[PDB]
């Protein structure tokens, strides 16, 4: 890439989100998400194989309906109340078009299958971005209007991607579709708490931002989009094994590492608003995430898979090495737990 | 030693001076922030 | 067959070391793994932990009640009291749902 | 002295701060010091706390 | 209690900073002596129990175990100095560490004031023995009994967080002694009578209950020596010792709400107890005499009487100690036989003269003799029970029978009859295996002579 | 939540109100934890890059012991007064409202007659 | 605006009918994809207008400009597409599975 | 002893592009490792 | 380091390319005589001239350079292969699969000194001319169908990404030449090499190789007489129009990108390790930990360049 061009999407990509949190008039809201969607396109289709056009395109079709959807409540609104932006009066299904279609740009829940197949096409890094930065614009969205948003929808599209989420990830071996299916079920934990307490929200999104951007930066260190890929990790670069195996763990809600923080006080927050009905079954279905993810650990750590003769050849020559980004990371995410009073 | 030299061989001298003279930064405003806080703190309310 | 080792076999490492006291393969690394263990463990942990152990005093009061049974059997007997009065909390002090 | 005994220390200092860290323990939750009703007594001759 | 506890953290700089050749001996060395420092916790000398800080405090009932939980790391230390010493230094260095942090785990949480400060610390103790059972695991199918351990215990723990997060709502402080100090009466509701199993449930499933326990006879089969000491010795005990403070609020409903459990338990002994006698795995039948005699523990803990308890209190230290012996002395005919079949090795008194000894003596603490604190917990178990129903004498009189029967069985097929042709050679007898016998042991005795240490909490 | 208090900085990190709260003692197990957190890091980048895990980056790790430490001070300089206003927001509404929070007597269990079930 | 504001709202749901079943040619999509624009352009402008609220007007003309680059986008993907495979038709698209 | 370390069977089921193939999923094959495809 | 920055500030390929720079391979059979018309040609043009692919030429890349013991080296034997084709153990395959990541690796550090120095690079045989060897053997009872199949996925995988050789110098010496050639330098395993095989190498050659990167690259072909005659080849070199072939559209930044793989050794053989399970090439996990935790422990391995004591490294305490 021309480094000018470079830059101009780079900074679009990143101008994007930054103008939907910034601005109040939902327009200039939206136009902040039009951006985003124009930038990140670019991108994806960099290696320009045959997988990759596949990917754009339905990221784009995906993005560019839901972006019309938004548009049009914000059309709606409009003759409603002469204010660009929802209020305390706005139709309640003025509303509920936001929700489904911030909740398809999102990718959650009944409108989680573009998501998995877009991570699948794209390069692992390109994949972060597609995972975290792009979901800070549309929950900034959700967020400020989530006073206004239906409790009821909220739960059902949260329950719902954590099934789907969980049950997809168990299935699936390929990496960067393991990480798409995690990603659709902490969407959902994010999203169930918003009409409650939305600062937790935020919360259950910079731990995930936390974990999985040291997580992707491990997946590519080797590059390995296979499970038997990450294998052999022991071989290529055994340091990193240790803290894969942590942070998989902290990506599910086991109790000493920094993962549980988000699930637990979610939950102390739905049952201190009485959703113990709701708040049960998903930490219940949360338990499956953590089987995959295990399953995972196996292979990789607790177990030593079979290598290939060539993989010596790889040890001699020095291993590039990873971020420091991944250190600050890894451990700021695994190993906090001792600070969550002041994280809350 | 090595045929390909390390390109490590000999320190990056700029990255221990920022390294070092960043960390002896933080303190001394680290420090001087306490010491500070703690005054007004004191004063602010009645000692 | 893909490349593998073959089996390890089990040394005898009575063979060389006949002294061998099981926690090391070196013989100087074993003696002072076990003067080290059997002292730690043995020699200053069942002795001096028996030791204090047996020494706590009186642990959970049952020393003192004992006595203080007496005292009270000795003055409760003595008095014509009850020795073991039949309510506890006094009933004046109950104020029973009238 | 510090030529592999200083590796000895180790454990033995942390033995140390920790009883440190607990009789500062003590000295936080020191209310009802001696304002308990089952040991209230009057602070006998030179003696400025019950129990330190 | 930061000396049982911070010094215990530092070893793990101990077990990585020291040279390959003596990690081993600081280690060892050091953790008698924080047993040392753990047995200043049992001087009592009043009723009010020890509150050393807000959140970390003992009572007669977590005394007992601490410094059961400090004794242990030594002796794990000293029974896994053999397998794992085949090991690369920096694969040592992390099993030495695992086994520390799972009695600084294991500590703080016998030694919490607040019970999610237990489920926290509860279950984490999970991620160090996952790790020790799956990473140095001999038998192929460890990948699935670590699964086994994993998911029994985390699908009864969710339902025991939204349980406490509950109560702390409902009475606003998950603290144990104001929760005591405080009226927390369930009022025998359809609900209530849901929150009662969310509590207990997570409890029941690590203290293996008949319906739940085949997690146990799987995870110790292909587990090292020093995951099974930990699993039967202070892991099991970790939900007997909630089900204790977990039962102080939900006052009411187990009255009624026991039944299904206490009859699970009774039946579960006796059947657990039987299939002891036909099972050629000598691990495997150490296990299910764990489940058997751990059917007791719920059964007394839930029937709820000041003798059942520390009858429960008793048992729990007792065959703590007692099974790690069993399944130490399972290990060092396992290295030397190299199978865990029970059929081979016959006769080994006549080579082994000693371990044969302690093998007696093991086996006669498993079964009730009466000089012995297992006896004195099992007769007071049997006291209360039969005081709950004159009728319960029958089963847990069924499995007195059997208990005598597979106890002695193990040493008549193991250590006495003609000795096996010509095993590989069985090489002496170290002297490790043996004091770590004798350290099992001489404690075993030394208790037996003033059981009142281990009287739990009601007595 | 506490945002649309009134008088909120709109985009400010610790509003000098903060001033008047006690500063955190840098010794606070917290700050500590951090550097250790801290120290951690860099060990384990060592580590993950292959160099000596202790005896290198002598420099670096202390950039980590003091840059995590540094933003804990400040930090947790912050949390200590968000929190602080939760209790001035909290305690002045109890007051403001004060039927709402009324001061409730409790019987001596004398009066109360809590039932007795026997274990038997 | 009462009813003449349902025929416009029901024309974008008819659009939205359209670019959530495909058929064959990606291209109709794109296509309806902009009917909905025009949909959304002309409500946007109507209401502006009779609520003589001139201070939005830019709006109407923001949509577009935004719109159309996204369309721009959204074509070079299917030249894209019909430069791999010959075709627009989506069943090509498939290989994610 | 040789804690028994995987063998190349145990290896075998976590290639596929699906975990737990089904009816038709079972049909589908692993994706390139290349991430580009020869049609 | 070579990134972006520098790239942004000056540090072209662009600007480093001059005609006497290209990548010029020269093959030829098991005895072609290669090796000389290779120095040579090197030394007319100053060309950096690279060693054919050997098995320990990756650690004579990399650290110390002293040649790694067989086991820490993949355990190839050319020597093996010879006295015990179609072995049970495949060390066959297992020493064409090493073969192929160390010309990789040989073809990486080329391009890498190509792009940055800007000088030439002759290297002689090249990822674009192994097969011949796997066809041939394949042909042979020496290889299984499989076995074929795992080394045209990894050369599918890898080969492609790297720019193709401008030119690719060729001698031709008949089978009955190649086995006299073999004769004179006397070698008990270079001896027994069934003639059909050596057939079957040139053939390759002729039938696939040469014809196809005749397309992409300037093939010009050089009898045994056209050779040993550096002079005349070194010119005919000279003479050729570096045109035809995809280098055309290399520009500078598009380079960049191609220097910032091979700059990136870890990566330039990524897929050389991919996890397919074929039984000759599996390390195996317990073999393979042995091996590793051995060949990490060797003086200035145990740590990255610069931070090991061993060797003599100093300053590891700021480093
Ligand atoms: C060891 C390093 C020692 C360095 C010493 C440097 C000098 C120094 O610090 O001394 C002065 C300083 C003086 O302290 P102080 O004010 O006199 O302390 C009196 C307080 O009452 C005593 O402090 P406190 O307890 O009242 O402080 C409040 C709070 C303070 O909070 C904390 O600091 C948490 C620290 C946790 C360690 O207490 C808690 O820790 C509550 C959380 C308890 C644990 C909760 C999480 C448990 C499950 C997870 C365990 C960790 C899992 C990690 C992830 C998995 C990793 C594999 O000493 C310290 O504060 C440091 C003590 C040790 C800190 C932790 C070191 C490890
Ligand atoms: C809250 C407690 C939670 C549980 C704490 C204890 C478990 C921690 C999590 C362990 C998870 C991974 C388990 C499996 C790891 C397998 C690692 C392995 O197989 O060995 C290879 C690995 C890399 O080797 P390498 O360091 O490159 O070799 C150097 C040679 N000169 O070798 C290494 O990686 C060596 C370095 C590993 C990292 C050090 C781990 C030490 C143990 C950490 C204990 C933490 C205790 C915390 C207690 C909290 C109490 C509240
Ligand atoms: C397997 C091991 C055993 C698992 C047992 C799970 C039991 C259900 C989950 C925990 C139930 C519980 O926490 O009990 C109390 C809770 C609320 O009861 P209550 O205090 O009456 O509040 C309702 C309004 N008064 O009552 C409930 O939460 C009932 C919830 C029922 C449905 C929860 C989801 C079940 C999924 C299976
Ligand atoms: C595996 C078993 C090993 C051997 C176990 C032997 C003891 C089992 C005891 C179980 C029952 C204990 C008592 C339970 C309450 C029974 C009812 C009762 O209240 O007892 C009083 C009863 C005498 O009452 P009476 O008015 O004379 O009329 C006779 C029928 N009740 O007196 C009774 O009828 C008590 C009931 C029987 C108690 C003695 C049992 C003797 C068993 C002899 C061997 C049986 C086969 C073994
Ligand atoms: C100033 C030092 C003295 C005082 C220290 C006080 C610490 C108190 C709290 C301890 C917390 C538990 C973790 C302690 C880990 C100590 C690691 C260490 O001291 O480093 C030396 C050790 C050498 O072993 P090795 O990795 O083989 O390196 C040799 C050269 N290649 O290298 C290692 O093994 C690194 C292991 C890192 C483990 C990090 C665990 C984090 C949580 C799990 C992830
Ligand atoms: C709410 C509805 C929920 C429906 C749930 C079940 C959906 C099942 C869909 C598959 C049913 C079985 C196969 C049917 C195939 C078919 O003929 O219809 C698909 C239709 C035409 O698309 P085509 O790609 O040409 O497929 C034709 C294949 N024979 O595909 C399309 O129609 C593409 C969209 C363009 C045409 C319709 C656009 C909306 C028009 C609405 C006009 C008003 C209708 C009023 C009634
Ligand atoms: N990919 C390969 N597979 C098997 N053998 C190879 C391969 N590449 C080179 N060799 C062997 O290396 C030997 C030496 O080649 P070469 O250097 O051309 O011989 P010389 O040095 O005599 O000119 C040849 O006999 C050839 O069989």
């Amino acid at each position: 890439m021309n480094p000018i061009t470079l830059a101009i999407i780079y900074f679009t990509i990143f101008l994007g989100p930054v103008i939907t949190m910034s601005s109040t008039n939902l327009m200039l809201m939206w136009v902040g998400l039009e951006f985003s969607l124009l930038a990140i396109i670019p991108m994806l289709i960099n290696k320009k194989n045959p997988r990759s056009t596949e990917a754009a395109t339905k990221y784009f079709v995906t993005q560019a309906t839901a972006s019309m959807i938004i548009l049009l409540a914000i059309v709606l609104n409009y003759k409603q109340l002469g204010t660009w932006m929802f209020q305390q009066q706005t139709n309640g299904l003025i509303l509920n078009m936001t929700l489904m279609a911030l909740s398809m740009k999102l990718g959650l829940a009944p409108f989680h299958f573009w998501l998995p197949e877009v991570t699948q096409g794209i390069p692992l890094h390109m994949g972060l971005i597609l995972l975290t930065w792009q979901k800070i614009a549309p929950l900034s969205i959700l967020i400020q209007i989530y006073p206004l948003l239906n409790s009821t929808i909220i739960l059902m599209l949260a329950i719902t991607s954590i099934f789907m989420g969980a049950w997809g990830g168990l299935n699936q071996t390929q990496m960067r579709k393991i990480m798409a299916y995690s990603s659709i079920a902490h969407m959902g934990w994010m999203l169930a708490i918003l009409p409650y307490n939305p600062s937790l929200t935020l919360l259950n999104l910079m731990i995930y931002i936390i974990l999985t951007a040291p997580m992707f930066m491990a997946l590519m260190l080797n590059n390995s989009m296979t499970i038997n890929s990450i294998s052999l990790l022991w071989n290529k670069t055994p340091a990193m094994l240790t803290m894969i195996s942590l942070m998989l763990l902290s990506l599910g809600g086991l109790p000493p590492l920094t993962g549980f923080l988000p699930k637990w006080i979610i939950i102390t927050e739905l049952m201190k608003n009485n959703c113990l009905i709701m708040a049960t079954l998903m930490a219940m279905m949360a338990l499956l995430n953590l089987f995959f993810y295990t399953r995972l650990i196996y292979s990789t750590s607790l177990t030593m898979f079979p290598t290939n003769n060539n993989s010596k050849m790889m040890t001699h020559q020095t291993k590039t090495k990873p971020n420091l980004m991944f250190s600050t990371l890894a451990i700021m995410s695994t190993m906090t737990l001792p600070l969550a009073p002041q994280l809350i | 030693f090595y045929v390909r030299e390390p390109v490590n061989a000999k320190p990056n001298w700029l990255a221990v001076g920022l390294s070092v003279g960043a960390s002896v930064f933080m303190w001394i405003y680290l420090i001087q922030t306490h010491n500070e806080d703690v005054l007004e703190y004191k004063r602010r309310n009645g000692l | 067959q893909w490349q593998e080792d073959p089996e390890p076999e089990d040394e005898n490492v009575y063979a060389k070391n006949p002294d061998f006291h099981g926690y090391d393969s070196d013989p100087v690394v074993d003696v002072w793994n076990m003067r080290a263990v059997f002292f730690f463990g043995f020699s200053i942990v069942l002795v001096f932990g028996t030791t204090f152990v047996a020494y706590v005093p009186d642990y959970r009061m049952q020393e003192w009640a004992r006595r203080e049974a007496e005292r009270l059997v000795k003055y409760r007997e003595v008095n014509g009291l009850p020795i073991m009065e039949s309510n506890y909390f006094d009933p004046s002090k109950i104020q029973l749902p009238e | 002295l510090l030529r592999e005994h200083w590796v000895h220390i180790l454990v033995p200092a942390g033995f140390v701060f920790g009883c440190y860290l607990d009789r500062k323990d003590d000295e936080k939750l020191t209310a009802f010091r001696n304002k308990s009703m089952l040991f209230q007594r009057e602070l006998r001759p030179n003696e400025e706390v019950t129990w330190k | 209690m930061l000396k049982i506890i911070l010094p215990s953290l530092m070893l793990l700089p101990l077990t990585w900073l020291s040279s390959p050749k003596k990690t081993w001996t600081n280690v060892t060395s050091y953790s008698f002596l924080i047993s040392l420092t753990s047995l200043t916790l049992l001087w009592q000398t009043d009723e009010n129990y020890k509150n050393f800080s807000n959140m970390f405090s003992s009572d007669p009932l977590s005394t007992p175990l601490i410094i059961l939980t400090a004794w242990l790391l030594p002796l794990m230390l000293m029974a896994s100095q053999n397998h794992l010493k085949k090991d690369n230094n920096v694969l040592q260095k992390l099993y030495i560490s695992m086994l520390i942090s799972l009695q600084i785990l294991l500590i703080m949480t016998f030694s919490a004031t607040e019970l999610i400060m237990f489920y926290i610390l509860f279950e984490a103790t999970l991620i160090p023995t996952l790790i020790i059972i799956t990473r140095w695991g001999n038998q192929t199918e460890r990948l699935n009994a670590g699964i086994y351990f994993l998911f029994y215990t985390l699908i009864g723990s969710i339902p025991l967080l939204i349980a406490l997060i509950l109560i702390q709502n409902h009475v606003g402080t998950l603290n144990l002694m104001i929760l005591s100090f405080t009226t927390h009466t369930l009022d025998a509701s359809w609900s209530n009578n849901l929150l009662w199993l969310a509590c207990m449930m997570a409890f029941l499933i690590k203290m293996p209950l008949y319906g739940v326990h085949l997690w146990l006879p799987k995870a110790h089969v292909e587990a090292p020596i020093a995951g099974s000491m930990i699993l039967a010795a202070i892991l099991l005990k970790l939900g007997s010792y909630g089900m204790i403070r977990i039962s102080i609020i939900l006052d009411p409903l187990t009255k009624y709400m026991a039944y299904p459990f206490i009859l699970l338990s009774l039946w579960g002994m006796i059947m657990t107890s039987s299939i002891c006698l036909r099972q050629t795995d000598l691990k495997s039948l150490i296990a299910y005499s764990s489940v058997s005699h751990m059917a007791l523990v719920i059964a007394s803990i839930m029937i709820q009487t000041p003798w059942s308890f520390m009858g429960a209190t008793m048992l729990m230290i007792a065959h703590g100690l007692t099974s790690s012996l069993l399944f130490c002395l399972a290990n060092s005919n396992y290295e030397r036989i190299h199978s865990r079949t029970m059929i081979m090795a016959r006769g080994l008194q006549m080579v082994f003269p000693l371990m044969a000894t302690w093998w007696l003596m093991a086996s006669l603490a498993n079964l009730a003799l009466p000089p012995s604190i297992n006896l004195m917990g099992e007769l007071f178990i049997t006291m209360s029970l039969f005081s709950w129903s004159n009728f319960t004498i029958i089963l847990m009189g069924i499995n007195i029978i059997i208990t005598g029967m597979y106890s002695m069985y193990m040493i008549i097929t193991t250590q006495r009859g003609k000795l096996t042709n010509h095993m590989i050679n069985l090489q002496p007898s170290h002297t490790r295996e043996l004091t770590l016998m004798a350290l099992h042991m001489i404690p075993l005795i030394l208790l037996t002579t003033s059981p009142k240490l281990i009287t739990g909490l009601t007595m | 939540m506490m945002n649309g208090r009134p008088g909120h900085e709109p985009l400010k990190f610790l509003p000098d109100e903060a001033r008047s709260l006690p500063p955190p003692k840098l010794n606070d197990p917290r700050l500590v934890y951090m550097g250790l957190l801290g120290y951690c890091t860099g060990l384990m980048d060592n580590m993950l890059r292959m160099r000596p895990v202790m005896r290198a980056g002598l420099h670096r790790q202390l950039l980590f012991v003091t840059s995590f430490v540094f933003a804990g001070y400040f930090y947790l300089k912050r949390q200590n007064y968000l929190y602080a206003v939760k209790d001035h927001d909290m305690f002045g509404y109890i007051k403001l409202h004060p039927e709402d929070f009324p001061e409730k007597e409790k019987k001596t269990y004398a009066e109360i007659l809590e039932p007795f079930h026997p274990v038997r | 605006m009462p009813s003449t504001f349902f025929n416009l709202t029901m024309a974008f749901s008819l659009s939205l009918l359209g670019t959530l079943m495909f058929r064959s040619h990606l291209m109709s999509t794109l296509l309806c994809l902009e009917g909905m624009v025009l949909s959304l352009f002309i409500m946007t402008s109507v209401t502006s207008l009779n609520s003589n609220s001139m201070s939005s007007m830019p709006i109407p003309i923001t949509i577009l400009v935004f719109a159309a680059c996204e369309a721009a986008v959204g074509l070079a993907l299917l030249v894209k597409v019909s430069n791999t495979y010959g075709t627009d038709y989506v069943q090509n698209l498939n290989l994610l599975q | 002893a040789r804690q028994w370390q995987p063998d190349i069977e145990w290896a075998e089921q976590f290639s596929g592009a699906v975990m737990y193939p089904s009816k038709e999923t079972a049909h589908w094959k692993p994706p390139p490792w290349n991430d580009v495809d020869i049609l | 380091r070579y990134g972006l920055l520098a790239a942004i500030l000056g540090d072209k390929t662009t600007k480093k390319l001059h005609e006497y720079s290209r990548v010029i391979t020269v093959d030829g059979n098991i005895c072609s005589g290669k090796n000389k018309l290779a120095k040579e040609i090197a030394q007319q043009l100053g060309m950096k001239h690279y060693p054919e692919a050997g098995i320990q030429y990756s650690s004579t890349t990399t650290g110390d350079g002293r040649p790694l013991d067989i086991e820490f080296s993949g355990s190839c034997s050319l020597e093996k292969f010879y006295d015990d084709p179609k072995s049970n153990d495949g060390n066959s395959y297992r020493l064409q699969s090493w073969l192929y990541a160390s010309r990789l690796l040989q073809y990486a550090d080329a391009l890498e000194h190509l792009l940055s120095t800007g000088q030439g690079v002759v290297l002689e045989r090249s990822i674009y001319s192994d097969f011949v060897f796997l066809e041939a053997m394949y042909n042979q009872g020496y290889i299984r169908k499989q076995c074929v199949d795992h080394y045209n996925e990894i050369k599918r995988l890898t080969l492609p990404e790297y720019l193709p050789p401008h030119a690719v110098i060729y001698i031709d010496v008949p089978v009955p030449e190649v086995q006299s050639r073999i004769q004179k330098k006397g070698d008990p395993h270079e001896m027994k090499v069934t003639s059909a095989y050596l057939q079957d190498i040139e053939n390759a050659y002729k039938k696939t190789f040469l014809p196809k990167m005749s397309e992409m690259c300037e093939v010009l072909v050089y009898d045994s007489w056209e050779a040993e005659d550096p002079t005349k080849v070194v010119e005919d070199i000279e003479y050729l129009k570096y045109n035809k072939g995809p280098w055309l559209k290399q520009d500078d930044w598009t380079f960049h990108y191609l220097r910032m793989l091979v700059q990136d050794k870890t990566e330039v053989l990524n897929y050389t390790t991919i996890p397919v399970y074929l039984p000759e090439i599996t390390i195996g996990a317990h073999q393979g930990s042995r091996i590793y935790n051995s060949f990490r422990e060797l003086p200035g391995r145990k740590y990255a360049p610069g931070y090991n004591a061993e060797v003599g490294d100093k300053w590891i305490w700021l480093k």
